[PDB]
DNA sequence: ATCAATATCCACGTGCCAGTTATACCAAAAGTGTATTTGGAAACTCCTAACTGAAAAGGCATGTTCACGTGAATTCACGTGAACATGCCTTTTCAGTTAGGAGTTTCCAAATACACTTTTGGTATAACTGGCACGTGGATATTGAT
DNA sequence: ATCAATATCCACGTGCCAGTTATACCAAAAGTGTATTTGGAAACTCCTAACTGAAAAGGCATGTTCACGTGAATTCACGTGAACATGCCTTTTCAGTTAGGAGTTTCCAAATACACTTTTGGTATAACTGGCACGTGGATATTGAT
């Protein structure tokens, strides 16, 4: 008598994936092993996400993520940077970047 | 003062705009070039908008509207909804 | 009377597994949220494509699993795949 | 007696403020007049969540933002420092929004 | 052993040209773009139908789904005319029965 | 006397083949009668406005043959069809000839 | 049994460059540009047959078709007509 | 007394040429050699049917000439006619495809 | 270089509100266990087309020479943006009306589901020919020297 | 301007093959008809949250001054185009070979379909506090004049 996320190891919500993918037209039918695996897909790119914008968090000497430790986490990776580069992360701001003949002197 | 919306996006706010972007000197005819590009910009996605809104049988553009519009012309939004 | 799902649950609980003094604001939530849809929906997506280019019915895991390698650059699809494939086996015998 | 500091100077600064703060640079309410007036001309008698323009002005700055981006690198391209409109127009046909 | 039936679009579009072009053939590989055609815009409408029916919690593609999707893929006067052309044949549909 | 539903439509594209891939597409899990019909029709204006344009290309260039360069020519001289098919390669149809004029001469 | 194959990014003659910038409409051409375009060539390829390939693997196949291209060249925002559905 | 035409009337002549036709311009079995070479390193053992190949070709050099506009453009905003490498970056630049 | 004006840190104090914590319903999932159905993996064998290899030719690639126009460097004039202090009106922040979003409910037109019948599209063979590709010479247009 | 060299346009005739045409075979869709189920348009009522209004807050418009970035002009070294000789390797057409794609059939592990049990995540109300925004002084850095 448990769930299939403690039975899988995860804390992401196998079963809601399961309906997910059913009530989304991807087909007739999902295997047993596909929300398993989709949810920890969703839950590994979460970690890794919340990892380095906590440090970012950090580096403001913050202690609460905010958006911008979201822009900057993804924008200073290069692999995340490419995931989402057609994506607008609202009340991000953009990274500090002044072209160098810019500057003075 | 009878003045144009379009115009209510001001020379100082467009000039913030280029600072965030990394500008360091505004031609004077940017400021019309911008409204411009701005107003096309509006229009498409609110176009698509209102479209998503009409089908629902709503009078009311929601912030999905908005989110869902936005993904279809390659500019998704995070942090309104979905 | 009126309910609405997010992953705000689940996504506190990986946050606090990953930085046990950190908290999260609001609108950080919200851009949690839309990631996760997002990335439900690419890879949903993208392995529903491939069972009806291959003929096939069922979105298996063999399905998520090419999804993640097109869908996601060199060293994080090796670190999903690994993740996923970790999720099932211990699914499986469990 | 009065201080001035030289052309470019004050602008390196603002650059620099710009960059580190996230906040809306549009005033709300000349926004929420354009949005209204912009959707009048599709559907009439409309309602705005309040959301809803919040939503389309982050998307709209970021579009500009990120626009500001590919023209400076077009004005630099071309030996210069300051933005033009053939930058701008330059950058909008490379990303294929015109021609 | 039959090879399996592989099907197109090729004896529609043949119509169509001999309507708009009644002494005008076709080559077989601009045929094969025209079968290209056909498909990639077959599933942009009913992709975006599929996500109209689901943004609004709705079961059922009909032909409102159908015209909403083609009002938001098509651009202006290409829209206009393929609303009527739709409109038209449902209905013309709906009262030859 | 049965007759398909595309002359029951006044269409010559096929709307029963078309239900069939809406409902082979996994889109939704119910099609309306009216769906197949109206994405018909979309279908083949489109493809009528194509054949016209790409039609007298064809005869421009004194053929009597469509060819993938006039299906080029008619979609890239269109605005709307541009618009629409701006993210497509036509496979053996070229590019518009188009020669910025500060490359020519005096 | 068959030859190894190595620097055939150098197949993609100065000649053949240059061809593809008159249909593009360039008029002078930096002695720079080629090797340039090969390394442009050659990251575009490697992308589609990453994905081609992909699509053949997925599919328990030996044999990359026309078809895996297309998916390929589709995902990526290249689609492509002539070729199958 | 030998005939010389001047440098540039050829070039023009070669661009109204390749302009005109719809062939592909890169030859066929160096072609095919170099996809090969890539798939290998990728995965062994593969075949390719005649059609991929070609469908790959056609992919390539549409996409090159494509990127020969755009990094046309960027030479003549720079007040030149010569396209050099800095041109072709900013052209991927701007498109996306490097940024 | 010596200054002074202004911007920028830094370390610290402040109150407030959005976040964390907890609790109680509770319906709506999610799970469990059963009966039941089926997709597609597995055998096998058919057969397409990918690969290999020969061999000849000529269409291009290569590398060289040579001239010259292009890009780059430098100078200079002038006009246009940047900086700034000013005068103040527009946006921002608050209140109490309702529009209409969203829930709930009924029930009919409209969808799915079965079996059975009809025909239409695709394959294939044989057949066929006219459209186009190719080659020629010949009158016309264009380019570069002068 | 005249001129000549060269490319280009166009009509011409050629063989050939891809396109067109027409035969039959036929399985696989499509159409028709029946009984069955259901999604969701329609009433209505509820209750947010979008709108209006008014009063306060601070950003913007304006005009002046001039630093200096831009575009125009002019030089020039040399990289790039044009032309040409050389010959190599692509291209072309045929052949034989078998890998592996694809078609068929069997049948079982894993899917869905219920009904039923169990609990989880969402809501709500009340409470709570510390994280963060914001204001402070005062020490330093920056900047621009001299
Ligand atoms: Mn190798
Ligand atoms: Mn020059
Ligand atoms: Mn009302
Ligand atoms: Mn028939
Ligand atoms: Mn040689
Ligand atoms: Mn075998
Ligand atoms: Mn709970």
């Amino acid at each position: 008598a448990k769930t299939r996320s403690s039975r899988a190891g995860l804390q992401f919500p196998v079963g809601r994936v399961h309906r997910l993918l059913r009530k989304g037209n991807y087909s007739e039918r999902v295997g047993a092993g596909a929300p398993v695996y989709l949810a920890a897909v969703l839950e590994y790119l979460t970690a890794e996400i919340l990892e380095l914008a906590g440090n970012a968090a950090r580096d403001n000497k913050k202690t609460r993520i905010i958006p911008r430790h979201l822009q900057l986490a993804i924008r200073n990776d290069e692999e995340l940077n490419k995931l989402l580069g057609r994506v607008t992360i609202a009340q991000g701001g953009v990274l500090p970047n002044i072209q160098a003949v810019l500057l003075p002197k | 003062v009878l003045r144009d919306n379009i115009q209510g996006i001001t020379k100082p706010a467009i000039r913030r705009l280029a600072r965030r972007g990394g500008v360091k000197r505004i031609s004077g005819l940017i400021y019309e070039e911008t409204r411009g590009v701005l107003k096309v910009f509006l229009e498409n996605v609110i176009r698509d908008a209102v479209t998503y809104t009409e089908h629902a049988k709503r009078k009311t553009v929601t912030a999905m509207d908005v989110v869902y519009a936005l993904k279809r012309q390659g500019r998704t939004l995070y942090g309104f909804g979905g | 009377r009126s309910r609405k799902e997010s992953y705000s649950i689940y996504v506190y609980k990986v946050l606090k597994q990953v930085h046990p003094d950190t908290g999260i604001s609001s609108k950080a939530m919200g851009i949690m949220n839309s990631f996760v849809n997002d990335i439900f929906e690419r890879i949903a997506g993208e392995a529903s494509r491939l069972a009806h280019y291959n003929k096939r019915s069922t979105i298996t895991s063999r399905e998520i699993q090419t999804a993640v390698r097109l869908l996601l650059p060199g060293e994080l699809a090796k670190h999903a795949v690994s993740e996923g494939t970790k999720a099932v086996t211990k699914y499986t015998s469990a | 007696k009065p201080h001035r500091y030289r052309p470019g100077t004050v602008a390196l600064r603002e650059i620099r403020r710009y960059q580190k703060s996230t906040e809306l640079l549009i005033r709300k309410l000349p926004f929420q007049r354009l949005v209204r007036e912009i959707a009048q001309d599709f559907k009439t008698d409309l309602r705005f969540q309040s959301s809803a323009v919040m939503a389309l002005q982050e998307a709209c700055e970021a579009y500009l933002v990120g626009l500001f981006e590919d023209t400076n690198l077009c004005a630099i391209h071309a030996k210069r420092v300051t933005i033009m409109p053939k930058d701008i127009q330059l950058a909008r046909r490379i990303r294929g929004e015109r021609a």
